């Protein structure tokens, strides 16, 4: 968001959720 | 009068303060006094002893460092007094004590007497209208937008694991544990004196937490990771001088998942996550794995997801979904929720009032502190 | 005398690594005088 | 040829070992295995990897400390049967556990692959002549020399109340309850935590297990001591360092009475002892109110049997005599039962010998287990 | 093997060598190498650009001293193996190093580089058939014939205090500062400027250090002795000059306990030692306390047990018994430990073999030191 990009501390270039596979 | 309340994010690293309805913390600043060692010879030297925020980032140098707080637990008052002072102060939001209600955001399972004297200093030493303490993982809820959801809140002094389901929170399920960031950038230190570089000065631990934070990756495999040649990424120092860290990098944060290497009786913070869920009845157990949030600091860690997914995954039970939410704003999201949280009109209910502290004392705090 | 005390006194230097190695969980060398 | 048979009393706290005819068991030790944490660097140390009894007593600090038994159920049978070698090794009893037969006290309600399993090691590992497994309750009346009467043995592992009248046992009629001496010693580090002292080690907890032991007291009424302030007893740790107890002494014991306070929704100790009478035909219930028997470790706080005897009142019906005797030697009243049933010629009969036990299996020991 | 093992005792002030077995070592000669700064002009002169320990000794107006090792790290690699090659000629102990195997006694907490490069002389520039590091601590035990103790090593180049119990070694409570016996006459050497005496020469800090050596007393009240008038104590200096030394004989040793006078932010050797001990197990402090031994050189100053013994009484705990125990030959304590550790056929296994390191390299050293 170009509203929290201000900050310093800030994610950048990761994914949001990690989860495990559906498909044993 | 119902001036606008100060949101005081007390962080162990650094504290985030601003007004209800801000959507971002305005001023947030380094949790620690800088005094200057050295002595003053010249007649136009800078003046005072005492140096807070940017002015001692600035000139850090000159001063020694000291942290009040340790795990969350204020150890010296006198200091911690200075820094609310100065949250007040014409630097940083610069309004009267007396006008503004607060809302203190406290780690779990503190002492009572740590929150009997925090309050007797924004009850006595300071006239504010009325406090309301908040636990740091109901917060993040406000911020996230879920009323389920387990919320895993690793900081700089303390990690602890906080399940709530559809608002309500398990307290016999909360788990604590003393080791957090603070501790890796100690343990750190003891490879770079290995390497051959010291780092005794108060100041020079800082130059060890900005190494730690610029170049450290958490190994998915420490097998892999130990056999395979390590890449010697070099640091510059404000001076000029390289330091190769190689192998170091990744041996520094292992210590969250192993507190054997450091010498600590303990589960690692995967264990903390898993046991926590397990605490809670068969029914809510599913939907924890289902809703599970990160926060703090010592989260940014890259690969922390992929390893804690995998930790979790081997002690979870087996054809389980387990869903791992990361908010971007990790660092800042606790503060958003206080700000969402101030912001209500049935926050007038939950604080407690000057006049009410002063009738009934310490005792309504502790009755509203969960 | 210090050397009569310690005489016969012996440890177990098989599988003793004291290296900074994370893999396999903790070690402690010098198992026994067996 | 019938050699003295020996008695192995398997408490979850402290195994109490001896022949049938001696008066005291000769050796009793911690249930509990501890291995050194730390490394051997100097030549002429401590021989072994595994200390058990008062070698790990002396050396509590350089060892782990792990339970292989919880709640009367065997997690580690590895290091059980290891523990059971050493009963009699050269330190123990100093005999051959092939030559003399061995009687074996068990908790009511356990599992049955617990009790299975246990019989297969004194019979395959240890070729034993003949092995008699006992219940908690019967020997308990053996020890006191009375027929009728109701055993509420409150141990360390498990609490459970078994109604015996005239030598006559009502198998429906039995209640046991996970909650004991352990989970106590647990809720009373909760209370130190609160108060800002931190025993996070195996070996500190054994510290806060002799706190409990030393230093607490079971208030007649909970909210009179809750409202007013306490006097804050001080404690001397083994370093020499002083820590300030205060109302953790009172407020972590009712866990026995509440439940609630852990969370579980289980019955109270005193609801526990009335249910397991009211359970009974109604012209035995006033008998077994009359005849009362206190036994197991978590009964020795003070003033148990003042707060127990209002509790089973209010429970129990309106002018019915209730009188409650508790025996001096509580602990090793188990025992002095198991070497009494011994002595006995019957016993002969009453056990199962190793020949038996190879042609009709784990059959045989199930037929004659209660 | 049936050649004797070599004792190399590598101190930053005085190399102690000698073969296992004997009574204390036979070649102790200063760790520094001299070289003629004056031109040589006569036919028959001194032959040579390298002196070595009695002819530095002999004729040292003549040459320039370097130092190649500080605070236990070899500066100069060269020099380093010109003395280790020194130690096996004619005037020392006259021996081929490729028969006889090798113990070195390093400091704790060193470099790993520093390690790495030390045992790769020894095996490729010195044929020796086996190389085995030991810690300083542990052997100063062997000689003192003890198993469980706290050992305050405090040399010329380190001081470090390493708690050892039965053998078995905390390495996390081990705490290592640079501040040793050469920064006192470093120290010393300012203080004789400001009282107006000049050694600005190498030789003339020579003369430095045996000034401190003779007139050094160490102050159980220093604010006190350095308030009231000092008698003004003569030295006779080699040529025949008279030097007061004065007040500089207290106040220059002080900086064991006030590293803050130097300015360097680091613990005092009396924090150093009961630091070490508050790390150890709750348990194990009271014996701790009991059993604390003094090694090195810088021990030795007037008042040193009087001073350390009230620091240390202060910073201890109340009503513990703390018991310091002082070898008489302090400066030989860590050789004599050295020989004993070498005689025992236990060491045969603790060997590194030269085919052993060829193989796996540099890996074996870290694998097998401590
Ligand atoms: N990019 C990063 N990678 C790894 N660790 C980081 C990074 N940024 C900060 N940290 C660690 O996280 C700490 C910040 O903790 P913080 O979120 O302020 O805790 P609190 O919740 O107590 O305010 C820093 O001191 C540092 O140790
Ligand atoms: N004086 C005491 N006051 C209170 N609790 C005690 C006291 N002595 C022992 N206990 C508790 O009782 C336990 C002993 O249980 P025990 O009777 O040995 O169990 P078991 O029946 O399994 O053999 C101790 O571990 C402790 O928790
Ligand atoms: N009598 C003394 N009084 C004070 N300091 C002394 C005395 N004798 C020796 N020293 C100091 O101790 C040093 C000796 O250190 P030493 O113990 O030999 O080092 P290491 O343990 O590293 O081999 C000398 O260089 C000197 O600084």
């Amino acid at each position: 968001d170009p509203k929290y990009a201000d900050l310093p501390g800030i994610a950048r270039n990761e994914p949001d959720v990690y989860e495990t596979s559906d498909l044993p | 009068i119902a001036n606008q309340p100060v949101v005081i994010d007390n962080g162990s690293g650094v504290i985030k303060a601003g007004f209800a309805g801000d959507q971002i913390p305005k001023y947030c600043f380094p949790n620690y006094v800088g005094r200057p060692k050295h002595v003053r010879v010249m007649a136009g030297a800078l003046e005072g002893d005492i140096f807070i925020g940017p002015k001692a980032e600035e000139h850090r140098g000159l001063l020694s460092i000291r942290y009040p707080m340790e795990h969350g637990i204020v150890k010296d008052w006198n200091d911690m007094e200075r820094i609310w002072q100065y949250v007040y102060s014409k630097d940083q939001l610069q309004t009267f004590s007396e006008e503004h209600p607060v809302l203190l955001t406290e780690a779990p399972l503190n002492p009572r007497k740590n929150r009997e004297r925090a309050a007797e200093v924004f009850f006595e030493t300071f006239n504010v209208p009325a406090l309301f303490i908040s636990m740091q993982a109901v917060l993040s809820l406000y911020a996230t937008g879920r009323t389920t959801g387990v919320v895993l809140d690793s900081g700089d002094g303390v990690t602890h694991a906080v399940p709530i389901y559809e608002g309500f929170a398990m307290p016999h399920s909360i788990m604590r544990i003393d080791i957090a960031g603070r501790d890796v950038s100690r343990f750190l230190r003891l490879y770079l004196r290995k390497e051959g570089y010291d780092f005794h000065s108060s100041s020079e631990f800082e130059i060890v937490k900005a190494i730690k934070e610029r170049a450290c990756y958490l190994s998915i495999n420490p097998q892999k990771d130990e056999t395979l040649e390590t890449e010697k990424a070099q640091y510059y120092l404000p001076d000029g001088s390289t330091i190769e860290i190689g192998p170091s990098r990744f041996r520094a944060p292992e210590l969250l998942f192993r507190p054997d290497l450091i010498g600590e009786e303990s589960e690692g913070i995967h264990e903390v996550l898993v046991f926590a869920i397990q605490k809670s009845d068969m029914d809510l157990r599913r939907t924890l794995f289902s809703n599970i949030v990160l926060s703090g600091g010592s989260t940014l860690f890259k690969g922390f997801g992929d390893r804690l997914l995998s930790e979790v995954k081997k002690l979870a039970p087996k054809d389980v979904k387990i869903r791992i939410s990361a908010p971007q704003e990790r660092l800042y999201s606790t503060w958003i929720g206080g700000s969402i949280l101030a912001s209500l009109d049935t926050f007038k209910k939950m604080w407690v009032s000057k006049k009410e502290y002063e009738e009934d004392g310490a005792r309504s705090i502790h009755r509203k502190t969960f | 005398a210090a050397y009569d005390k310690f005489k016969d006194k012996r440890v177990g230097t098989k599988g003793l690594d004291f290296s900074d190695r994370i893999g396999k969980t903790k070690r402690t060398g010098y198992e026994s005088g067996e």
